[PDB]
């Protein structure tokens, strides 16, 4: 619409994390924060013993 | 020294008594156990609010 003049495309998504601890220093996670779809080409995404 | 000096004969016993019973059939059965492991869980947390 002329009146909307623009478009906003939004992806929702399901991540697969690790439960881990944040860091005394910690400048950022090392959580894998990886999107799910990857876990169909690679199967170490959900490998849990 | 040419000569013959011994042979083997292709001879063998007719068992009109049974003397030989040959080979043994039996049945038998063996059982495989394939119990089904738990495996471990997947979590998604949310807030109880």
């Amino acid at each position: 619409n002329p009146i909307e003049g623009g478009v906003v495309q939004v992806l929702p998504y399901i991540a697969v994390m690790k439960d881990v601890y944040h860091e005394v220093s910690g400048v950022k996670m090392d959580n894998e924060e990886v999107n799910m779809v990857e876990a169909y080409r690679d199967p170490s995404i959900l490998d849990d013993e | 020294d040419l000569a013959v000096i011994g042979f083997e004969l292709d001879t063998r016993f007719t068992n009109t008594n049974r003397r030989q019973r040959g080979h043994l059939l039996q049945t038998r059965a063996l059982q495989f156990r394939h119990p089904i492991p738990m495996h471990a869980p997947v979590t998604l947390p949310m807030d109880t609010m």
